[PDB]
């Protein structure tokens, strides 16, 4: 059923739905690196993992950053 | 250098008073920076002592003569666009404050360079994702400088989504290396190449594409570029290609180990289908910027035959195409800037809009150049022959050079390929040549005193005064010099790239 | 002498999964952080190493 | 080596006089800029000539080593 | 003491034109007094410069010997050796004193910018006379697509209404075709590692290897003689391109297809170019009869004098195809005397007719001997020339490529005997009608051949004479030169 | 004027019209439209490597 | 006695006689057939969630509207790429190996057969244009070698030392033709009467 792109239908049609939807992709990876490094035994997974949440923060504040100033350029006539 | 430096404009630039003359003088100020990076980085980093290959910081990062070739060349190229905002390009204020105006465009220009010469020398997986978002996350900021640009602001909010993709599929390719060994370190891994999944590798790469705007990904770069201002286009259109190709030519070389037939098909798949959209694409348009994405896109092309072939000519090809396709990028954007002040003045049919952010959207715009300035046009039909592939410029050994590579790894479909989409390619390269020149002697006997360049006052009417700046008329004629006689010092670059080893030695 | 020099320059030794280039010139495990002393599954005595591989500097 | 550095020099002086056409401005305007611009080439053409001696002993000690191993592979 | 004082000289004349002219471009409003005249003090010194260049030529040529086996005059410049030899030391002067002709040309019928005309003319000149003693494929396909961006700009500019289509037609047409030439260039660099002219002739590749290296060449070659069906580019680049385009194009471009075939093909590929001999004799007697009909029915004045120098080219490939010495010596001379005639005939409808009535189509001229009787001396005689009539260089040419033609094959190669006859067809229906009859209603009388344009028909028609009674002058210097290129197993 | 004209600067102006309008069409800032395409090459990943040129001729059937 | 022409063809790995076990072409034409028309059906009912999903968004619809097909395009598809499969299958079998002549035999019938279909409102002429122009690209990538020469490259030649690596000796003559890569200064007198034959100037005048 993935390989008809099923998931396209299950994101929402709005931009910050794309958001949420990358937000879960990067979380399938680190959820994938906990997997790995519990049965290993490897803490250096665990570095891994810690640093894939750190960072997918990063991105996510940017990109809500850049959304919030082009909601802000279509209302920013303010003349009130 | 870098990052001390940064740290310390950082806190000047938000404690004196924001002016244009301040932000000018900030930028210069970045240039000086980058200049000493280069001193310092070329004072203790030679192409002999790096040819085995050394590592650093608990083997996190491994610099080479191949790598360090790239760092050097990222700053040189750099320099020379900071010399664009830190000076006048048209010597005008309506159109040259534009450069001036945000004072984090030097701070952020920084940012990126430091993730622009650290990636090629990446050498864990951990680490190879932390500095591709650090450089996928600067470019969004540049996109975005001009934040109250609507189509700036649109651009980056398209740059962003595309690039997390892209960071995802990376990310997810390096986590499903991680759960077939539990190796981080990617020497580690090579002991190991063998026996790992080495199409796991192909989906790291296919990240990278995107990132290139590599077909079928093709469609985003090309927005971006159009939409995005023209001195913020030339950036984003080359920098992030100087480093992303380097790795793809070190990820290529330890896929060529194992030598999977299947992984070069695949390959070999996205470049004949990007020959054919980087060809076919830019015969029906109207915009420059547009011509100019489709023309990023066919060389990319060019270049990955050599990094696909992966041999001792594809070292060869690539540092030397690599560089001078930069340089003729810039040649043509710091040209590209300057004639907007040969542009007409209205005193209307197709309601045609032109913004401060790109002043030269349109291949018409550049009409009469051969009357208006006749050194700059040549300068700028140079540039474009040199695209072309006409000899000797530096476009022909690049190609030349390509073609060695492609033909002796038996790349006969890519490399007949690549020759039809040069040959369909010239079309809308001659294009912008016919607009130039091909009405000279009907115009020739023309008026225009409606051009921008006439509303600058004169100093006393005895002065002579050069209608453009010394420092950005300078590197256009270094540049397009150094494009048309390359054939004087041709013998001895390659000699220089002979000697560039990636771990061959022997 | 020119086509000699081309030759030698341009040919690619072959490269396998049995000869290629490793960037590791120590073995890892000599210190741990914390618990150094395992299951003892480290044979490796580091008072008995035998000499690494090196590198090939050709310019030396 | 005067000789290589007299062409470098020259070259300089070319670099300029191309910029005055570029400028539009008479190619005796300010004749102190082809000074700047032929020394200025001139440091670079010293460095460059260094580089190519440089690379020419490299080239000889690596070829050396790659006549050992084709002499290897032919026999 | 030829590349490296030829190339010095003309680079310092390029900077000194460039100085002179663009020193008060200075928005300065100025007059000056360079300019005056239609820039005459401009084209002076560009025809001076023309005119040097033959000289320097002539000053080795002094010290060739036509008894020494090889290429002589051999010199290392730009990291590229040069050198001389039978076959290269003609085309070179040839190329050379076409210069002057062609600046000659466009004296003064040009609607301006004559100093950028002038120095896009002598680089042309200097970058077709460099390829001829260039000792390697790469140095010969530098200067082989070199010549495409001064002439796809010369086109643009200087061109007559349809210049837009005719440059595109140039630029495209030989640079997708001499990609596949540089395709085979770079096999040659990658399985023997050079690409020097000695050193690729001694070396005997695989049949089948030799076959794709051929076609590869060939592709490039036939594109650029040029050969049908591959020709259709040639006719709109004549009959929009200036007077000096043509001359240049007619005279020097189209000799370096069959040059070509002397450097590239037969030395080096010698096993695959007998094989290939029967496919070219086809292709170029199809090109020859194809075009000589073609021609016919052509009502541009212009363009029936390009499907002329197609139908003659086909002649110097199959001369220049034949495994003998006979054949090959007279594709050699063929080309010396179309040299000169071509251009002569392209001066005569493109540079007198044009230059007055600025129409082209063929109906607007009948009887032009009633008024222009110079002219119709020059263009009847010309005209016999062009068809191979005896006491001209063409006939010397033609006599003996198809005599080298019967003798490489008996039985195809007799039907090259017909150009004897379809070249008179269309050459005198063209030069009947244009001096039968009455004089034009169409046209007003006007001057007659002017003393510049009677200097150009006379020094093209002195050499195609010299060659044509006395062909000795060009045999002596060829026949070493030439001997090498046969390849033949006798027992 | 013939065929050699339909294989020729006449029939490449007309084939590279019919070209070049379709890939413009295919440039357009979409989120949806460039993430399917990203999702879609995820396919040569899985699909064994014989079967790209029955991908190929699939590609050009689209052009039309 | 045949005529001696060119054969400008690039090496290609031989089997000899007894080699080459066939391939089964129906089963490698039903796994292309099933497989494409199960994902182009598949996508165009999920293309039709997408629609419901939301019809008031133009830029939804708009990219919606390019990855369409017309349901003569999802039957013609599979129905075409099933026979490409079939006959380069079978075509490869006849000459016991895969040729330019068989695939681009293959690639034009297979395209005129799904041409038939879903352009059916065209002339048949136009239809036979684009087969022809379809076969020839395909004809051309056989030709060409796939995407790579793989151990036919001159790479692979002078690894093996089938190169020109050792230089060349005229001292030495092989009586056995030379490699496709390979390089010699003198050759035997009867491989020249084999390539080009007795007449024009060998052996005989
Ligand atoms: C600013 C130009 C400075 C040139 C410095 C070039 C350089 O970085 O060194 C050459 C470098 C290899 O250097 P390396 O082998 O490590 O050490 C030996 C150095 N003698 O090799 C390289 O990697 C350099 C590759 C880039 C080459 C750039 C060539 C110059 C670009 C044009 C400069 C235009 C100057 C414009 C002036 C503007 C100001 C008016
Ligand atoms: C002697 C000198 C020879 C020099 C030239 C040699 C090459 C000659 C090429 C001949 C083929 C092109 C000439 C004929 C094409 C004419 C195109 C045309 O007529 O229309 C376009 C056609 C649709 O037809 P339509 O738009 O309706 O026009 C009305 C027709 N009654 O649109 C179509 O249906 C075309 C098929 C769809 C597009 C297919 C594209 C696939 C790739 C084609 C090959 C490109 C290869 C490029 C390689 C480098 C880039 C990878
Ligand atoms: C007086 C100082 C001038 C420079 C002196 C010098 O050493 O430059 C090298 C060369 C002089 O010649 P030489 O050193 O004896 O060695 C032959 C290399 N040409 O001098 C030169 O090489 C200068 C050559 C400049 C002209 C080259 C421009 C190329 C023209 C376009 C290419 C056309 C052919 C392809
Ligand atoms: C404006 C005019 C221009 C020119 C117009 C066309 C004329 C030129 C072409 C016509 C041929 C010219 C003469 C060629 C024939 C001369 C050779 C000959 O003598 O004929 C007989 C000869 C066979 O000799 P034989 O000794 O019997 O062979 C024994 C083999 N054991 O060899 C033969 O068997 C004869 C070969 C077959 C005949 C070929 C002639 C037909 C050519 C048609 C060209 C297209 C029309
Ligand atoms: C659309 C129609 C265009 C023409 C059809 C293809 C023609 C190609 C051809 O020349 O015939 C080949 C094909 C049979 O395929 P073939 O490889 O020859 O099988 C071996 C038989 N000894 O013959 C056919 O199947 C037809
Ligand atoms: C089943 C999933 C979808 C298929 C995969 C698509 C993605 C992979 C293809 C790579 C290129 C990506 C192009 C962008 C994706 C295409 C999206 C699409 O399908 O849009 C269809 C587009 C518009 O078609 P249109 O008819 O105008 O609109 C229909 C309205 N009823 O029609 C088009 O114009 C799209 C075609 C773009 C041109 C691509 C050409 C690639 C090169 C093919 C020839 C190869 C060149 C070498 C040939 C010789 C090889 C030996
Ligand atoms: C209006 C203007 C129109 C154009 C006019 C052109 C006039 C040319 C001027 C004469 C030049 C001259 O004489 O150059 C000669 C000199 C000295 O050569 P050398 O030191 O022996 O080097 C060896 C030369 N070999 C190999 C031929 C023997 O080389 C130079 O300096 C080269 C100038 C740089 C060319 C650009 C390529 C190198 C870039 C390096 C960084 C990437
Ligand atoms: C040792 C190596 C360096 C060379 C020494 C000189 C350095 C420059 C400082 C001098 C002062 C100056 O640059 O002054 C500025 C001048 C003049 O500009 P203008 O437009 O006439 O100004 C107008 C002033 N009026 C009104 C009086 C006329 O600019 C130049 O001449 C530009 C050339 C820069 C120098 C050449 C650099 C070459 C680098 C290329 C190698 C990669
Ligand atoms: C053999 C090596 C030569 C290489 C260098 C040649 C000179 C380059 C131009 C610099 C000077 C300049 O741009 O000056 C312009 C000159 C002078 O023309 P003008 O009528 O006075 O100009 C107009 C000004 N008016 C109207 C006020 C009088 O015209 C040229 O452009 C001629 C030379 C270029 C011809 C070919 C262009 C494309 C080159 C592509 C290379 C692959
Ligand atoms: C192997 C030998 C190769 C020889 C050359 C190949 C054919 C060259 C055609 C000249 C085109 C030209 O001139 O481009 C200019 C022409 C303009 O057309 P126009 O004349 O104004 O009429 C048409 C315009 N209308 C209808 C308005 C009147 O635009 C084209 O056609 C654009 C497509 C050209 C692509 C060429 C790529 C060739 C690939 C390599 C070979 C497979
Ligand atoms: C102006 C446009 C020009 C176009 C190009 C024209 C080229 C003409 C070449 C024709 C060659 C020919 O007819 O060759 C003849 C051969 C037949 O030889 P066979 O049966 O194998 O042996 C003959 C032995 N007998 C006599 C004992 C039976 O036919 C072919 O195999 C054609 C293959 C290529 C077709 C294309
Ligand atoms: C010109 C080349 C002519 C080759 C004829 C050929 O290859 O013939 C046509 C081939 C059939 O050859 P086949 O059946 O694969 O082999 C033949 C039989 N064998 C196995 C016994 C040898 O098919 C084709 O139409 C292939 C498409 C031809 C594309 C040519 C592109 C050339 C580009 C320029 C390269 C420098």
């Amino acid at each position: 059923m993935d390989l008809i792109l099923l998931m396209l239908v299950a994101v929402g049609l709005n931009i910050i739905d794309i958001y949420i939807m990358i937000e879960i992709l990067i979380m399938g990876c680190t959820v994938n690196t906990i997997y790995s490094a519990s049965l290993d035994n490897d803490m250096i997974g665990l570095i891994y993992s810690l640093i894939q949440i750190i960072i997918a923060g990063v991105e996510s504040a940017i990109g809500l950053s850049i959304l919030v100033n082009y909601n802000r350029i279509r209302n920013s006539e303010e003349i009130e | 250098m870098l990052f001390t430096s940064l740290l310390l404009i950082i806190v000047y630039g938000s404690l004196v008073n924001k002016s244009h003359l301040l932000t000018k003088l900030i930028n210069r100020l970045g240039l000086i920076i980058i200049i000493y990076t280069l001193l310092i980085h070329l004072n203790i980093n030679t192409l002999e002592n790096l040819s085995i290959g050394i590592n650093m910081f608990n083997n996190l990062l491994l610099i080479n003569s191949f790598n360090n070739t790239i760092i050097e060349l990222i700053l040189i190229i750099c320099i020379l666009y900071v010399l664009l905002i830190s000076f006048n390009i048209t010597g005008l204020s309506i159109i040259d404050n534009l450069n001036y105006s945000k004072r984090t465009f030097i701070v952020i220009v920084l940012f990126n360079i430091i993730g622009l010469t650290l990636l090629p020398l990446v050498n864990d997986i951990m680490i190879l994702f932390i500095i591709i978002e650090l450089q996928s996350y600067s470019l969004y900021l540049l996109t975005a400088i001009f934040n109250e640009s609507h189509n700036s602001t649109k651009s980056a909010l398209y740059y962003f989504i595309v690039g997390s993709i892209a960071s995802f599929i990376i990310l997810d390719a390096t986590v499903s290396i991680y759960d077939d060994l539990g190796l981080t370190n990617i020497q580690y891994i090579l002991m190991y190449i063998d026996k790992l999944e080495i199409f796991d590798l192909l989906c790291l790469l296919f990240g990278l594409f995107i990132k290139i705007g590599l077909a079928p990904f093709y469609s985003y770069s090309i927005t971006i570029y159009s939409l995005s201002p023209t001195i913020i286009t030339n950036y984003i259109s080359l920098m992030p290609k100087l480093s992303i190709l380097t790795l793809i030519y070190i990820i290529m070389h330890y896929i060529n180990i194992v030598n999977n037939t299947d992984l070069n098909y695949v390959i070999s798949f996205l470049i004949l289908i990007s020959m054919f959209i980087g060809s076919f694409g830019g015969l029906n348009v109207i915009r420059i910027k547009t011509l100019l994405a489709y023309s990023s896109l066919l060389n990319v092309s060019y270049m990955l035959l050599a990094i696909l072939s992966n041999s001792n000519e594809s070292i060869i090809a690539y540092i030397y195409y690599i560089i001078q396709y930069s340089l003729t990028h810039i040649n043509i954007f710091s040209i590209i800037l300057v004639i907007s002040i040969y542009l007409p003045i209205m005193n209307n049919m197709l309601n045609v809009m032109i913004t401060k952010y790109s002043p030269i959207e349109y291949i018409n715009q550049l009409k009469n150049l051969f009357i208006n300035n006749i050194f700059i046009a040549i300068a700028l039909c140079i540039s474009i022959f040199s695209l072309i592939g006409i000899p000797p410029l530096t476009g022909f050994y690049g190609k030349y050079l390509v073609l060695i590579s492609g033909l002796n790894n038996g790349y006969v479909l890519l490399s007949i390929v690549l020759i039809i989409a040069s040959s369909i390619s010239t079309v809308y390269y001659a294009t912008i040549l016919k607009v130039l020149s091909f009405d000279t002697l009907s115009f020739k006997d023309i008026i225009s005193n409606n051009l921008i360049i006439n509303t600058s006052p004169e100093n006393n009417n005895n002065e002579i005064k050069p209608e453009i700046s010394n420092v950005i008329s300078y590197v256009i004629s270094s540049l397009t010099l150094i494009i048309l006689l390359i054939i004087i010092q041709y013998e001895n670059i390659v000699k220089g790239a002979y000697l560039v080893l990636l771990y061959n030695w022997v | 002498s020119t086509a000699d020099l081309y030759g030698l320059i341009s040919f690619t030794p072959k490269r396998d999964i049995h000869h290629y280039v490793i960037r590791v010139d120590e073995v890892p495990g000599k210190h741990f952080p914390t618990n150094t002393t395992g299951n003892f599954g480290n044979t490796v005595d580091f008072e008995n190493l035998e000499p690494r591989r090196k590198p090939i500097n050709p310019y030396l | 080596m005067i000789a290589s550095l007299a062409g470098w020099g020259l070259f300089g002086v070319t670099v300029r006089a191309y910029q005055q056409g570029i400028r539009k401005v008479p190619f005796s305007y300010y004749p102190l800029g082809y000074v700047y611009s032929a020394l200025g080439w001139v440091a670079f053409g010293y460095g460059f000539n260094l580089w190519t001696e440089r690379n020419d002993k490299l080239l000889e000690k690596r070829v050396e080593k790659l006549k050992e191993s084709r002499n290897l592979r032919l026999s | 003491m030829l590349v490296q004082n030829l190339i010095i000289f003309n680079i310092i004349g390029i900077v000194l034109l460039v100085l002179l002219n663009n020193n008060n471009n200075g928005i300065l409003n100025k007059k000056s007094l360079l300019t005056i005249k239609n820039e005459l003090k401009l084209k002076q010194i560009g025809l001076i410069i023309s005119i040097i260049n033959i000289l320097i030529i002539i000053e080795n040529w002094i010290g060739f010997n036509s008894n020494y086996y090889g290429f002589q005059n051999i010199e290392r410049f730009l990291n590229i050796y040069w050198g001389i030899d039978g076959i290269s030391l003609l085309l070179v002067l040839l190329t050379l004193i076409l210069g002057p002709i062609a600046i000659l040309s466009n004296w003064k019928n040009l609607k301006g910018y004559y100093t950028y005309y002038v120095i896009s003319i002598n680089m042309l000149v200097i970058l077709m006379a460099l390829n001829f003693i260039c000792l390697d494929l790469v140095s010969f396909y530098i200067l082989f697509e070199s010549t495409l961006a001064p002439l796809f700009l010369l086109i643009g500019i200087y061109g007559a209404n349809n210049k837009n289509k005719a440059a595109y037609y140039v630029l495209i047409y030989t640079l997708a075709s001499s990609l596949f030439m540089l395709l085979s260039i770079v096999i040659y660099y990658i399985i023997i590692n050079s690409t020097d002219y000695i050193y690729i002739n001694n070396i005997i590749l695989s049949i089948n290897l030799q076959s794709l290296l051929f076609i590869g060449i060939i592709i490039g070659i036939a594109v650029k003689t040029p050969l049908m069906p591959v020709h259709t580019w040639l006719p709109t680049v004549h009959s929009e391109s200036p007077l000096g385009g043509s001359i240049l194009l007619a005279g020097v471009i189209l000799k370096l297809a069959i040059y070509g075939v002397i450097r590239l093909l037969l030395p080096n590929l010698s096993e695959i170019s007998m094989m290939f001999t029967p496919i070219i004799y086809i292709i170029s007697i199809l090109t020859l009869i194809y075009s000589s009909l073609i021609t016919l029915k052509q009502t541009d004045l212009k363009v029936i004098i390009a499907y002329s120098s197609i139908s003659h080219l086909a002649v110097c490939m199959i001369g220049i195809f034949a495994n003998n010495l006979i054949g090959i010596n007279g594709s050699l001379i063929l080309c010396l005397a179309h040299g000169f005639v071509s251009p002569a005939l392209f001066i005569l409808v493109g540079g007198i007719l044009y230059d007055r009535y600025h129409n082209r189509l063929i109906n607007y001229y009948q009887g032009l001997s009633t008024f222009m009787p110079i002219f119709s001396i020059y263009l009847v005689v010309f005209s016999f020339c062009n068809t191979g009539t005896p006491l001209s260089g063409n006939f010397v040419g033609e006599f003996l490529s198809i005599t080298g033609a019967v003798i490489r094959h008996p039985i195809i190669g007799s039907l090259t005997a017909a150009s004897v006859l379809l070249s008179a067809c269309y050459q005198m229906k063209l030069t009947n009608r244009l001096t039968g009859s009455v004089f034009s209603q169409y046209l007003h009388i006007t001057n007659d051949v002017t003393n510049r344009e009677i200097f150009l028909l006379n020094w093209l028609l002195i050499p195609t004479i010299i060659i044509g009674i006395y062909p000795s002058f060009v045999t002596n210097i060829l026949n070493l030169a030439s001997s090498t290129l046969i390849y033949s197993v006798l027992i | 004027r013939g065929i050699l004209q339909l294989f020729g600067p006449l029939g490449l102006w007309k084939l590279s019209t019919f070209i070049s309008s379709k890939l413009n069409k295919l440039v357009f800032l979409n989120i949806g439209f460039i993430l399917e395409i990203i999702v879609l090459s995820w396919l040569l990943i899985v699909f064994k490597v014989s079967l790209l040129k029955y991908i190929l001729l699939l590609i050009i059937f689209i052009i039309l | 006695e045949q005529f001696h022409l060119p054969q400008p063809f690039w090496p290609t790995t031989k089997t000899k006689e007894g080699e080459y076990v066939p391939k089964d072409s129906i089963r490698e034409a039903s796994k292309v057939f099933i497989g494409s028309g199960v994902l182009l059906g598949g996508m165009h009912f999920r293309r039709l969630m997408q629609y419901k999903k939301g019809s008031a968004r133009p830029g939804l619809a708009k990219y919606l509207n390019l990855f369409s097909l017309s349901k003569s395009q999802l039957i013609g598809f599979p129905v075409a790429l099933g026979a490409f499969s079939f006959l380069s299958h079978s075509f490869a079998n006849l000459q016991e190996g895969q040729t330019a002549t068989g695939e681009f035999a293959a690639s034009s019938i297979a395209s005129l057969i799904g041409l038939s279909i879903f352009r059916t409102k065209k002339p048949l002429s136009s239809n036979v244009a684009i087969a022809v122009g379809m076969g020839s690209l395909f004809g051309f990538l056989t030709w060409a070698g796939n995407f790579n020469l793989g151990d036919n490259s001159y790479r692979a030649a002078l690894e093996a030392g089938n190169g020109n690596e050792g230089g060349f000796d005229n001292k030495v003559i092989k009586t056995e033709r030379q490699g496709f890569w390979e390089g010699v200064y003198r050759r035997p007198l009867s491989q020249t009467v084999e390539d080009l034959g007795e007449g024009r100037g060998i052996i005989t005048q």
